[PDB]
RNA sequence: CAGUCAAGCGUUCAUAGCGACAUUGCUUUUUGAUUCUUCGAUGUCGGCUCUUCCUAUCAUACCGAAGCAGAAUUCGGUAAGCGUUGGAUUGUUCACCCACUAAUAGGGAACGUGAGCUGGGUUUAGACCGUCGUGAGACAGGUUAGUUUUACCCUACUGAUGAAUGUUACCGCAAUAGUAAUUGAACUUAGUACGAGAGGAACAGUUCAUUCGGAUAAUUGGUUUUUGCGGCUGUCUGAUCAGGCAUUGCCGCGAAGCUACCAUCCGCUGGAUUAUGGCUGAACGCCUCUAAGUCAGAAUCCAUGCUAGAACGCGGUGAUUUC
RNA sequence: UCUUAAGGUAGCCAAAUGCCUCGUCAUCUAAUUAGUGACGCGCAUGAAUGGAUUAACGAGAUUCCCACUGUCCCUAUCUAC
RNA sequence: UGAACAGCCUCUAGUUGAUAGAAUAAUGUAGAUAAGGGAAGUCGGCAAAAUAGAUCCGUAACUUCGGGAUAAGGAUUGGCU
């Protein structure tokens, strides 16, 4: 019941939930909330979506 | 004519009418078979359902495709405060069947019980059990004929019990009476040990424990009056049809010339006693200590309840038990939960349960923190604590 | 099958026209058939995460169509769910060329393959790449 | 559709499986014969949806017979508890084809069902083609389009109140009435029994799975009037913030509720019996499952279990109006 | 040779015209009484009682393909009245 | 705003006239949404949905040379300087 870390803005993945949406080379995507998930659906590029915490460590908020 | 494509017929033809319940607490019909071997305990308990959580459990069983592996399930989990015995009832075998005898009750009535016997309590007198208490000034002795009594005939006897509700979150002041019978000893065995217990609460622990069958009987949720597609399930008409496509299209033939009780038709659909057989109990908690959410493996100081309390119910202080499966009625409702009539020895029953995860996260939504602890160490400094 | 395969989910059913990838140059399959499932009035039979069921190819090779064959599906679409609780649902429903034993007609299998088609037939599994 | 006889098929051999030449019957799911009911009017085909009933039983359960070595297959008995599909063409009822499964059994209920629906055909009026007829017109010959009205009243059903038995409230019993679960695959058995080999099991244990039913929404999807937030477009309030309208202005996320075999859990064992196989035992000094009694035994029946509780079935218990 | 006028010429077709017919062959399909192109001793096609191709067009009828969608698998939810 | 007297908002002017209120059950009338399949339902793509304006390259068979044609099929569309 490890605790996996989520492939779109950083998260904890607790068993129960998630979404893959692989790719076709098997890149395995692991996702935490429908928002996150549809959020990805149509290439928003995690590059320049704000509350993230991958954010949190590029835009050098909160450290 | 016959006819033209044979299907399975819709819903079910042993829970008819479907109709609502005489009382919001569901009673039950059946009891175990009394055995006077062992020694005397109770056979059933109250408790008003609160929620279900997510926990995770090890699937130990040959056979399977993984062994010694984790895995997940849902599980209930009912707020059942200790219950408290206020007297008992004696009921002799006559050949149209079971009658009541008599019935005894205990010197100090508590208001929550004594509520259920008034419609307004505010405007009552409270004038009740008042001669009823002089029985016992001089020596007793209005009861002990009665003792007597019940304990030559009546041989079935079943103590009355009562709820304490002013620990739970509800803001309802009235406990739920019901009834509950005594297996194993003889009548005179089954009758000390009611007497002695007169005024008494007892826990849980002593009537239920862990790895055993536990079968759940409640009223379910009611959903007004609904026509027949979600009632029964029914095909429903094509878009073309005409003054709507939501019935039955054919209710019957014209001989006899009238309609199949059979028929599905529409009416009411849910607030019906309805009875769950094999829950596996999973663990049985303590409302006196902490680390109820806490199991061997995960040691996180946590409690049972979830962040911000259960939904429309609170949160969880005294005795609770968690039960794979879903439980028939919604939250806040009152289960009086029955131990499994026959000894299912099998293979489904005889597994030990280890607990290893229990999630407390915030169900009042897509919460993810299960401790404040947590929370604050991945959230860091914030602007409203100053 | 050599062994029992978990609830069926559905969400593939009869009249998917649905891709190849692997390399007996069929390209797409057409479901027409399926066994394992029953008898519901005006229910279509439809397909999970690796079933036994037969199809017919609609473009590709001109000797590969023209006859009821048999089939394989390695990839599914609806979300799926495994016992220790995860929702899967792969990008794209794509299966592998079969006989009624389940031996091979290509040589190998493109892309990913779900672990359940592993532990069901297993030659599939034999020549295949990343199973997930 | 089912019985009787037997010249024969079955390499020899009548009932393993068939049986000509004939005969005795069965129900009205075909079509016939009459017109007794209806022409001051029973809405006429087919399909969709749905309930129940019958056995002349396709499969499941329990058994018997076979030229039954296994498997597979054929026939028969108890048997309606349960199931009996999805699709190309045709309006189709029929018929044919593809694939599945245990198999896709045969039928009725005013040729079930139009104040439930569909309107393709038939079966008005328009119009075309071919035949007959000088002709208007006919064609159980072909094609196209062609308004399918109404429930509020009575009964019945789904549910829901309800005066009266001293009032009220609680705990209750249980006559009645319904019932539910069905089926298959895989590992071990076992490449074993059997068979020479090719071939090839069954009963226990386990994993489960098809359909259906009862519940609940923790998890996932859906639903957006939480109009909750953010963004966008046209117009208006002098500009900004904050804003109105564009019949819910649009998009993304979206809490709660609801719901989804598109989500989860669950669907019990005791007795008595049918078919049939057995014991003792005569009639019939022997034999015999039967005449008396008696054993085992089916998805059969009844109880364990569940649902509602006679609103004129019943029991116990608290206080029962100083005015 | 005949009652007479000669016995269907050029064209077309199981076509809206074919009872036999779900005629036969090829193609479309896993499967087609549907569609298209041919075969024609064609009950009963046929040249101003007019035959074919027809360029463009038809709220005319039918068949096939791509995206599409609750028509369906399999139903669920919201709004105003 | 906008190619436009398309659709929408506002100015002058006119009106606030359709018996009302509280509840939000089924079945209904009207408007939309639904993960995967994408016509497998139905006599029949019936209804809904899908592309839809402007700019740039390109646009087939046939033909009476006039058409098919916006054929099919590809890229862009905001604001500020």
């Amino acid at each position: 019941m490890k605790v996996e870390i989520d492939s779109f803005s950083g998260a904890k993945i607790y068993p129960g939930r998630g979404t893959l949406f692989v790719r076709g080379d098997s890149k395995i995507f692991r996702f935490q909330n429908s928002k996150s998930a549809s959020l990805f659906k149509q290439r928003k590029n995690p590059r320049r979506i704000a509350w993230t915490v991958l954010f949190r460590k590029h835009h050098k908020k909160g450290i | 004519s016959h006819r033209k494509y044979e299907a399975p017929r819709h819903g079910h033809l042993g829970f008819l009418p479907r109709k609502r319940a005489a009382s919001i607490r569901a009673r039950v019909k059946a009891f175990p078979k009394d055995d006077r071997s062992k020694p005397v305990a109770l056979t059933s308990f109250l408790g008003y359902k609160a929620g279900m959580t997510t926990i995770v459990r090890d699937l130990d069983r040959p056979g399977s495709k993984f062994h010694k592996r984790e895995v997940v399930e849902a599980v209930t989990v009912v707020d059942t405060p200790p219950v408290v015995v206020v007297g008992v009832v004696g009921y002799v075998e006559t050949p149209r069947g079971l009658r009541s005898l008599t019935t005894v009750w205990a010197e100090h009535l508590s208001d929550e019980v004594k509520r259920r016997f008034y419609k307004n309590w505010y405007k009552s007198k409270k004038k009740a059990f008042t001669k009823y208490s002089a029985k016992y000034a001089q020596d007793g002795a209005g009861i002990e004929r009665e003792l007597a009594r019940i304990k030559k005939y009546a041989s079935v006897v079943r103590v009355l019990v009562h709820t304490q509700i002013r620990k739970t979150p509800l803001a309802q002041k009235k406990a739920h009476l019901a009834e509950i019978q005594l297996n194993g000893g003889s009548i005179s065995e089954k009758v000390d040990w009611a007497r002695e217990h007169f005024e008494k609460t007892v826990a849980v622990d002593s009537v239920f424990e862990q790895n055993e069958m536990i079968d759940a009987i409640a009223v379910t949720k009611g959903h007004g009056f609904e026509g027949v597609t979600h009632r029964w399930g029914t095909k429903k008409l094509p878009r073309k049809t005409h003054r709507g496509l939501r019935k039955v299209a054919c209710i019957g033939a014209w001989h006899p010339a009238h309609v199949m009780w059979s028929v599905a038709r529409a009416g009411q659909r849910g607030y019906h006693s309805r009875t769950s057989i094999n829950h596996k109990i999973y663990r049985v908690g303590k409302g006196d200590d902490e680390a109820n959410g806490a199991t061997s493996f995960d040691r996180t100081k946590k409690t049972i309840t979830p962040m911000g309390g259960f939904v429309h119910y609170g949160e969880i202080k005294n005795d609770f038990i968690m039960v794979k499966g879903c439980i028939p009625g919604n939250r806040k409702r009152i289960v009086t939960l029955r131990k499994s009539l026959y000894t299912n020895t099998s293979r489904k029953a005889l597994e030990e349960v280890s607990l290893k995860w229990i999630d407390t996260a915030s169900k009042f939504g897509k919460g993810r923190f299960q401790t404040p602890a947590e929370k604050h160490a991945f959230m860091g400094t914030l602007k409203k604590d100053l | 099958a050599q062994g029992t395969k978990f609830r069926i989910s559905l969400g593939l059913p009869v009249g998917a026209i649905m891709n190849c990838a692997d390399n007996s140059g069929a390209r797409n399959l057409y479901i027409i058939a399926v066994k394992g499932s029953g008898s519901r009035l005006n229910r279509l039979p439809a397909a999970s995460l690796g079933d036994m069921v037969m199809a017919t190819v609609k473009k590709g090779k001109p000797e590969l169509r023209k006859k009821v064959m048999p089939a394989i599906v390695v990839r599914q679409a609806k979300s799926w769910r495994r016992r220790d609780g995860v929702f899967l649902y792969f990008e794209d429903n794509a299966g592998v060329i079969a006989n009624p034993k389940g031996e091979m007609k290509g040589s190998a299998i493109t892309g990913p393959v779900g672990k359940e088609c592993a532990d069901l037939w297993p030659r599939v599994a034999s020549n295949s790449g990343v199973v997930v």
